[PDB]
């Protein structure tokens, strides 16, 4: 029937690995704020991923975090802790000064050694001990093609109980020009969600930052009770 | 003798549908688990009416008490 | 051996009688559920290549203890039904008019083995109450019990030989309460591979004496009602006054624990109720919810284009007490670093009302509210 | 192209009234409930059956 | 007699009943049953018992 989704809807503890894109792009002030005028696409994520975790926490608490950064490659701060203390410190303390293009194979390798994917007997009815996710707070362009991965990369995906999440931001919508190549960067983006499903958000740099902390917001629901994209409404007062 | 006998050649989630048909069928096509990826409508469903199923069991205690 | 690693020797043709047997994971009552199998030969030519065990010893927990039957099957006759051998217990004698099952064994039904060796175990409980026969004493609690089929026939028991000096005997009983724990709810486990079990309740009873003095009983549990009732070790259990008369003392247990496990199973169905209608009317933005117990609830709403959480908290005493919602801010601060929240727990409510009624009057109490808490976080918070 | 949920759908769809869609969300966590237990009977490694219930200790 | 591939020496289930119904059927209350279990003595296979 199209599309399928075989997992239980059970509150398996989440491994919520959160990746942030350290471009010269990100310290543009352009984002609107709702107090007063004009913030900085870091320090609205900062406050964004701090609310986020802080909310995650209070919720079970047998939650686990991590941080990575991008650059020429992926970088680990701290990772697969329950104590958001941690990815404080480290939050709190980064520089966006871009100097190369950044490398999916290397995102994907390091998450891969860093922690592994489980599996059960009958992944239909006996839920997980754990669900493994990764956002990807990201702007820069991927430059298009970058080949088709690679067996592993594609068998990672291939996981249900593995979640691959997304926030682009980028000038398609404003522009309107190369919007060909914006649209193609986000649906190249769209064409490996189709392993299950996952959430994508767009975002442009004109804000407000509202529309972005409205993302996260969408992005707290568990993976195995969260619906599709697609059917997820939130104005329920009309 | 083996060898000529060889030779000759000798995934709907079932129980949910048949309990929800089962349920107040009063509800007709109600008995579904697909939908448009557009809009939040019922599409038709395959499972089919014709299963015997088992274990049909309570949905919800019907009692009250205080103290 | 672990299971998984005795299912790699053991001929395919004879895989699926072994792998009922242990998926079953008991015959009788067990009360221990620790069954295990241990040793495990070739039974044929040394030189037959891959997978060619079919000889094998079966450890069967019944009563209190463990017994260990050696069974045999010949791995090039897969049809062929298998041999018993009883350990050290020679005096069993079970009769062969009551194997219906080894009568008309069937290869093409995996569960034939696990009926028979089901049977068998049935005869050996049979054996049991011969030896106690010679008691008369303990036949005197035995027949009146009997007397009770929902009892009788859920029902173990066993005897120890006499002792050399004194002649004392020692003696068990096991009863399967006839209780419905059906509707006890789920729980995670670490392995997840783990299985709970069949949810029942075992009323284990050992003496000193052949008679009805020095009496020590034992309730034990499946894993889902340990979880159920907070755990075996905040629970106690009346003890034998005196006398003589389990016929007495089973039915007071019986209704007690009805009485514990309804008390806890009506609140259950009324959360989940509760957590099934609003997720009916708002699951289109659910963040989070109690999948297992249904005592905690997150939603995220949204009021003219700003975001909020609500945190619905439900108590033990859910369909008495008021249950606590909690709104929570996704762009305001404390002092302390902590999300600015506030909790309600006295607002609208009746305990009477049902799942759609209380999502309603919370829709409501949204509408009403959620301007009032974004001006409170305003004024109190810090972006 | 339609989405196919193997629990059924978690919300109440456009068309339909929440209000008799909340049994329906109801027969779907009963049904998971029931058939888990079911699932899981059928795994080969068994869980402990934890401490029993003693009396109450006296003195 | 009866040969038992890796097994204890003691006579089965279905050995007694079948020696007693044989004892009744050829009328010899004086018949006796000869029991083999060949067996291994180590896990090279280099030692094997034969014990009967």
């Amino acid at each position: 029937s199209e599309v399928q989704i075989r997992t239980p809807r059970v509150n398996c503890p989440e491994k919520v690995i959160i990746c942030l894109d350290l471009s010269e792009e990100m310290s543009v002030p352009k984002l609107e704020s709702f107090n007063g005028s004009r913030t900085n696409a870091l320090n609205v994520s900062q406050k964004m991923v701090e609310m986020f975790v802080r909310t995650k926490h209070k919720i079970d608490k047998s939650h686990e975090f991590a941080l990575v950064v991008v650059n020429d490659d992926s970088a680990w701060l701290s990772g697969l802790t329950s104590d958001p203390r941690e990815l404080c410190s480290c939050l709190y303390d980064l520089e966006t000064a871009s100097c190369s293009t950044f490398n999916l194979e290397g995102l994907f390798s390091l998450i891969q050694q860093k922690t592994e994917l489980p599996v059960t007997e009958n992944v239909q009815t006996i839920p997980p001990p754990y669900v493994v996710r990764t956002i990807l707070v990201y702007s820069r362009p991927p430059c298009q093609p970058q080949f088709s991965l690679t067996e592993p990369m594609k068998k990672m995906f291939q996981c249900p109980y593995f979640f691959f999440d997304i926030v682009y931001i980028h000038n398609g919508t404003e522009e309107k020009e190369e919007d060909m190549s914006w649209k193609d960067m986000f649906a190249f983006m769209g064409s490996l969600d189709t392993k299950g499903a996952s959430y994508k958000y767009e975002v442009a740099l004109a804000g407000p930052a509202l529309e972005l902390h409205n993302c996260m917001a969408k992005l707290l629901a568990h993976p195995l009770q969260r619906p599709c994209q697609t059917h997820a409404s939130y104005s329920l007062l009309e | 003798r083996r060898t000529q006998q060889a030779r000759a050649t000798g995934q709907e989630n079932i129980l949910l549908c048949q309990a929800l048909r089962t349920f107040f069928p009063e509800s007709e096509v109600l008995h579904s688990c697909v939908i448009s990826l557009k809009n939040r409508h019922i599409s038709p469903s395959g499972c089919n009416v014709n299963h015997h199923v088992d274990v049909v069991d309570q949905l919800t205690l019907m009692v009250e008490y205080v103290y | 051996m672990s299971p998984e690693i005795a299912l790699n020797r053991i001929s395919p043709m004879l895989s699926p009688f072994i792998s009922s047997v242990v998926r079953n994971g008991k015959v009788g009552l067990d009360a221990t559920n620790c069954l295990r199998i241990t040793d495990l030969k070739s039974g044929c030519t040394s030189l037959t290549p891959g997978p060619n065990c079919d000889r094998f010893k079966l450890h069967i927990p019944y009563a209190g203890e463990t017994l260990k039957w050696d069974i045999i099957f010949n791995a090039q006759y897969p049809e062929l039904p298998p041999d018993f051998i009883f350990g050290e217990d020679a005096e069993f004698l079970p009769d062969p008019s009551a194997l219906h099952n080894l009568a008309s064994w069937n290869p093409s039904n995996p569960e034939c083995l696990l009926l028979v060796v089901k049977e068998l175990v049935q005869q050996y409980h049979q054996f049991q109450c011969g030896r106690l026969r010679e008691s008369s004493r303990l036949m005197f609690e035995y027949q009146t019990l009997l007397e009770e089929p929902q009892y009788g026939e859920n029902m173990e028991i066993y005897a120890g030989k006499k002792n050399n000096w004194t002649g004392e005997f020692s003696a068990r009983f096991l009863l399967k309460l006839p209780v419905d724990f059906s509707n006890i709810p789920t729980y995670l486990l670490k392995d997840v591979n783990e299985d709970p079990g069949e949810d029942v309740a075992l009323l284990s009873v050992s003496f000193e004496d052949t008679e009805a003095t020095q009496v020590y009983p034992k309730l034990y549990l499946s894993p889902r009602i340990e979880h159920a009732l907070g755990g075996s070790s905040a629970l106690h259990i009346p003890a034998f006054p005196g006398g003589g008369c389990l016929i007495d003392y089973v039915p007071q247990v019986c209704h007690l624990l009805t009485n514990k496990v309804q008390y806890v199973i009506q609140g259950y169905h009324k959360r989940r109720e509760y957590i099934a209608a609003f997720l009916s009317h708002f699951g289109t933005g659910v963040v989070e919810y109690d999948a297992e117990g249904f005592t905690k609830l997150t939603l995220l709403l949204m009021w003219k284009d700003f975001c909020f959480l609500v945190h619905i908290d439900l108590p033990l005493f859910f369909p008495r007490d008021q249950p606590t919602l909690t709104f929570q801010s996704v762009y305001h601060f404390t002092n302390s670093g902590q999300l600015y929240s506030q909790a309600q727990k006295n607002y609208p409510y009746s305990p009477r009302w049902d799942g759609n009624e209380m999502a309603k009057r919370a829709k409501a109490y949204f509408k009403t509210f959620v301007p009032q808490f974004q001006e409170a976080a305003f004024a109190n918070g810090k972006l | 192209g339609g989405r196919h949920y193997y629990w059924g759908i978690p919300f109440c769809p456009a068309g339909v009234d929440p209000n008799q869609y909340t049994n329906v969300i109801l027969c779907q966590l009963e049904v998971y409930q029931k058939s888990l237990k079911m699932a899981q009977r059928q795994l080969v490694k068994k869980r402990g059956f934890g401490e029993p219930v003693l009396p109450r200790p006296p003195f | 007699y009866k040969f038992r591939r890796h097994s204890d020496q003691i006579m089965t289930f279905r050995e007694q009943l079948l020696h007693r119904n044989l004892q009744t059927h050829l009328s010899s209350p004086e018949l006796v049953f000869l029991l083999l279990t060949p067996s291994i003595t180590t896990e090279s296979c280099s030692t094997h018992c034969l014990e009967h």
